[PDB]
């Protein structure tokens, strides 16, 4: 019940009543579970954190386990140091013991716990693995019909599965994701907009890492219904897909090709127009590494009209953004034919990229002097490097690249120095 | 080439992000 002192927590949990302990522990939960500032820390200290851990043993007792493993689910929430805590006081394989729990109020709370434990980091996520929580996390989603089971329930099996996909050095047991996958890309098709969004997260970890981790989520035919999730109006839905997206792209032409099969250039007119700025920047960067592909690739990017749109987000958008977008344009001129980079002219690009050499950023002027160095070079292939250079002059561009001569940085000056030798002299 | 996704001194969630634990409440 409400508000106990510790110190009566401790009493009740130390007489040797099996009902006195469950309305302690009842109490403790309470105190962890209020809405501000919960005594984590007086509880840990409290020594309390192995009797809760028996507790989760006593079968006889239900209500105790499921008070017990809500009162450590809540003590793991907490820093990296409250959930070393529970997992020094043995609560992993007591917690998977419970997986199996024919009450499905004490199987969801055991599930949440070990998410939050998994969730502290790569080596607490390697350890909930190695105790063998796989094999019953995953038997609680074998049937025919994921809408058979409780919202809730299935909401915390997701996320918790997420947690076992989450985190880098290293990245999780590639056996583990092999058994996780065919569960993941059955909830990333469910109808629950919780369950997609934390399916989405799973798969946007899974493909963050090197492209052989990347293979292994597209083999399984993920890219269709990632396209489709791109379109949610669910801004929780689709930043994860476009982080998902993005990162699939960082991988082999033929793994970005799958992207571009699937249709998903179509919905880069508004994900580069998206009013939430890290969706924006995102799409952004995922162009950018697309133009960073065949010259297939880059004309698929202009027969979908995009090149209007990375002109706009050159033009005006936020800087971080911005410098996306010079990269995308680097990018494209490095790769793309003559007739690429001749259109990439007539849409505008060069007033906006000119406007961009006034920031007082060192990379993104090096980027910005790179690309014009590769319009320049197609445009003496085509022996109009004086009609461009007017082009330049006129926006002011050139009073800008003579500017950059007295330039801090090395390669700045180089870069300067010789646009002006070879094309303004 | 390709950029892989980076390190931004706070951009692993960046607080658009999942949370990666969480605590029950209503009690």
């Amino acid at each position: 019940t409400v508000n106990w002192s510790v110190e009566d927590i401790v009493k009740g949990i130390n007489s040797n009543n099996l009902e006195s302990q469950l309305q302690a522990t009842q109490a403790a939960r309470k105190l962890l579970s209020r809405e501000k500032q919960p005594p984590i820390d007086n509880i840990i200290r409290a020594g309390l954190i192995p009797k809760f851990v028996s507790f989760l043993g006593k079968t006889d007792c239900s209500p105790i386990q499921f008070e017990s493993a809500w009162a450590l689910t809540n003590i793991a929430s907490g820093t990296s140091e409250q959930t070393k805590a529970v997992v020094d006081g043995g609560a992993i394989p007591a917690f998977i013991s419970l997986l199996a729990s024919p009450h499905a109020h004490i199987s969801e709370q055991a599930v949440w716990a070990l998410g939050n434990i998994a969730g502290d980091g790569s080596a607490f996520r390697d350890l909930v693995i190695k105790h063998g929580a796989i094999d019953p996390l995953l038997a609680l989603l074998a049937v025919p019909d994921l809408s058979t089971l409780a919202c809730g329930y299935l909401r915390n099996l997701t996320w918790t599965l997420s947690n076992l996909c989450r985190n880098k050095n290293p990245a999780p047991p590639l056996d583990a994701v092999e058994q996780i996958l065919p569960t993941l890309v059955r909830l990333l098709h469910h109808n629950d907009p919780e369950v997609l969004a934390d399916s989405c997260w799973a798969i946007s970890y899974l493909t963050d890492g090197p492209n052989e981790r990347i293979e292994m989520v597209v083999k399984k035919g993920v890219v269709p219904q990632l396209v489709k999730l791109l379109g949610a109006t669910e801004l929780p839905i689709v930043t994860p897909a476009l982080r998902a997206i993005g990162n699939i792209v960082t991988g082999t032409d033929e793994q970005t090709q799958k992207v571009i099969d699937a249709g998903a250039l179509a919905v880069f007119p508004s994900l580069l127009t998206n009013p939430k700025t890290n969706i924006q920047k995102e799409a952004t960067w995922t162009m950018s590494n697309i133009t960073a592909g065949r010259q297939d690739q880059i004309q698929q990017v202009v027969n979908h009209g995009l090149v209007p749109f990375l002109v706009g987000v050159l033009s005006k958008a936020d800087f971080k953004t911005q410098k996306e977008a010079a990269w995308a344009i680097t990018n494209y001129t490095s790769g793309g034919t003559v007739e690429q980079i001749v259109y990439l002219v007539h849409c505008g690009i060069i007033e906006p990229l000119m406007n961009l050499l006034s920031a007082k950023d060192t990379k993104i002027i090096q980027v910005i002097l790179d690309a014009i160095s590769n319009i320049f070079q197609a445009a003496e292939k085509l022996g109009e490097t004086e009609k461009l250079s007017i082009m330049i002059e006129e926006c002011g561009g050139l009073d800008k690249i003579e500017a950059l001569q007295r330039h801090e940085n090395e390669s700045v000056y180089k870069a300067s120095l010789n646009l002006i030798e070879k094309y303004f002299s | 080439e390709k950029k892989k996704r980076t390190v931004a001194e706070e951009d692993q969630l960046h607080l658009d992000g999942q949370e990666n634990k969480r605590r029950r409440h209503d009690s």
